[PDB]
């Protein structure tokens, strides 16, 4: 375990599920001595390599190493339907260059369901009241799911990370708090849900009294 | 008479607890006679040899040495160190007058193999080399006064190093 | 491969439900991993707040892919004890090692937080299913220690699980446990239940139902 480490990272959900944004793949390099500060990366998908790649160095922080960090922008479809991004790294003080590949979550494509839950009378007592977005049932745990009063999101939310479960998918719960008062006067709520097996890769449920 | 004088073979006074550590005593001897007499703070070691060897130091080896022989006046003392841990900031002296070079190995218990290595300097690692080696460095700078210490990878685990004070 | 660093100890602590019920026994395990075959004698050391306590046991055992030792102690806590924050400290005694590792583990430090359970009958839109969801919420608790569960007549229900907890807002706890049940049972109303049981509810424990 010499020389210096590599570290794949995946694109962000929500940027892979809506062409509007620019999905990509990163490959991180650390440890990057002053000696050889150099390194050059090799970008491989499904096998055949690719070279749209970018790059620029970086060393500081608390150390007397270099950062390194590959940038490779991925076709939204491409990575959806799984795809080997296979990294390799080559640095000197690396005996032989460093590969690693990422891709989807492999398995089938499941659908969430989405439906959202009043907050129960008990509550009803308190000052703020817990409105309850349940999305069950995808696959994969890759999701986004967010709130909104009106056009303008919320910003007293919490969301569970996604649970799998006996069924073999996903499923996860989000609580989004507000003063009751809002909640009694009658107000609107949804919780917007994004993955790979919504219509167009969304969908949202709203909340309400009555 | 000539005061005699002990050194440490390693320059090393300050070691970890597997290294072995050899005291060379230098003095003159007379004629029908080639003995040394040597010292653990007033306790008196047994051996004659001109040499006091430590295969493996615990840290009751730690403290003043002393060796003599009967043309040569008693040594003063030699402090001797013995830490335990993962790792040692080793040098010959951290008292460091306005210019004069810096010298720090970074010694590992049973010189197991150290890696991803790097010097602090409070709070602030110095430099970085992907294998265990050792840090140098020329005329002082008037702010060396830092408390330097040592970390890296023995193994998979993380070790650092007591942080000494070179002034 | 290379354990030119010998070995590691990671402890543990009881679980929420024996520390919470006297008719449990909570416990706290040291494990001691990547011990060698040449050096594999263990020796462990524990010690109650710095007092030490020597009614811990222990047993080795062997693993493939490593090809390494994992030796385990196991020393029976007070449920007092625990809740009372009596720091548990475990220190393991091994040939490869410098010196010996100490570990030390206690109670999560804090203001005690009572748990607000609120129960959330299956969605509206859920019926379309042949099974529906049924929800507990637990909010507003510290430490994050809890235990959750679910029963139908006065017995386990089987289908459930619980999101881990989440650090709220408040700096608090929450989270959820969802109960999957046959349509059927729920609109002919049986009646279910979850229990919690946390450290800072009046008999360490409460249970709130849930039916049409
Ligand atoms: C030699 O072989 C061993 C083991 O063999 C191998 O077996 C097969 C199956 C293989 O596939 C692997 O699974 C395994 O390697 C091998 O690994 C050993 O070391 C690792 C770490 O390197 C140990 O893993 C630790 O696990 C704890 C949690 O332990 C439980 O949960 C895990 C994972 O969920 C289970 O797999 C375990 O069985 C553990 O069981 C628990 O047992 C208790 C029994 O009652 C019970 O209380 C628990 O309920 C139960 N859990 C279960 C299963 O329900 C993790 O928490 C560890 O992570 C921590 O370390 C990292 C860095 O080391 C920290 O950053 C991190 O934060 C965690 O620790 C603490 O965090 C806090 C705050 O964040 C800090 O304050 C603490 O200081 C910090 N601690 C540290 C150290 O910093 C970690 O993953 C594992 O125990 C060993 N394997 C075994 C036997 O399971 C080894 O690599 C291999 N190598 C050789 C020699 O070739
Ligand atoms: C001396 O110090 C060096 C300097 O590095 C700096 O480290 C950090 C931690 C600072 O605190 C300072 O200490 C220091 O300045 C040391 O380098 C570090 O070395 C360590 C260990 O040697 C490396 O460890 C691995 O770290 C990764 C980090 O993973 C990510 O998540 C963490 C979460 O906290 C982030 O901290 C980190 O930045 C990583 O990713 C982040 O950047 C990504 C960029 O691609 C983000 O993703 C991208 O985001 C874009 C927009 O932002 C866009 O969306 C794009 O599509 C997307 O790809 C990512 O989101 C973001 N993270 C988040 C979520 O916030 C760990 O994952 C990894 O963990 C374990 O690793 C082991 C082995 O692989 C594995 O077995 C375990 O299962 C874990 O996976 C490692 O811990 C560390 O990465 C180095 N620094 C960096 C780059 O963070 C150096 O080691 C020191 N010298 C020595 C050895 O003495």
């Amino acid at each position: 375990l010499g020389g210096p480490s590599v570290f794949l990272f995946p694109p962000k959900p929500k940027d892979t599920l809506m062409i509007s944004r620019t999905p990509e793949v990163t490959c991180v390099v650390v440890d990057v001595s002053h000696e050889d500060p150099e390194v050059k990366f090799n970008w491989y998908v499904d096998g055949v390599e690719v070279h749209n790649a970018k790059t620029k160095p970086r060393e500081e922080q608390y150390n007397s190493t270099y950062r390194v960090v590959s940038v490779l922008t991925v076709l939204h479809q491409d990575w959806l339907n799984g795809k080997e991004y296979k990294c390799k790294v080559s640095n000197k003080a690396l005996p032989a260059p460093i590969e690693k590949t990422i891709s989807k979550a492999k398995g089938q494509p499941r659908e969430p369901q989405v439906y959202t839950l009043p907050p129960s009378r008990e509550e009803m007592t308190k000052n703020q009241v817990s409105l309850t977005c349940l999305v069950k049932g995808f696959y994969p745990s890759d999701i986004a799911v967010e709130w909104e009063s009106n056009g303008q999101p919320e910003n007293n939310y919490k969301t569970t990370p996604p649970v799998l479960d006996s069924d073999g998918s996903f499923f996860l719960y989000s609580k989004l708090t507000v003063d009751k008062s809002r909640w009694q006067q009658g107000n609107v709520f949804s919780c917007s849900v994004m993955h790979e097996a919504l219509h167009n890769h969304y969908t949202q449920k709203s909340l309400s009294l009555s | 008479l000539p005061k005699a004088v002990v050194f440490l073979e390693p320059q090393w006074y300050s070691v970890l607890e597997k290294d072995s550590v050899t005291l060379k005593c230098q003095g003159a001897y007379s004629p029908e006679d080639n003995s040394t007499q040597w010292f653990h703070n007033e306790s008196l070691i047994s051996s004659q040899a001109s040499s006091y060897f430590i295969d493996a130091a615990t840290v009751n080896d730690s403290g003043e040495y002393r060796c003599q022989t009967n043309l040569s006046t008693l040594s003063d003392p030699v402090q001797l160190e013995v830490h335990i841990g993962w790792l040692l900031l080793q040098a010959p002296r951290w008292v460091f007058k306005e210019e004069d070079p810096i010298h720090l190995r970074c010694h590992s218990w049973k010189n197991t193999a150290l890696h991803k290595v790097t010097y602090l300097q409070n709070g602030k690692d110095r430099k970085y080399f992907h294998h265990n080696s050792d840090f140098h460095i020329p005329k002082a700078t008037l702010k060396d006064s830092g408390s330097y210490f040592c970390r890296g990878l023995v193994g998979s685990k993380n070790v650092s190093s007591e942080t000494v004070n070179i002034t």
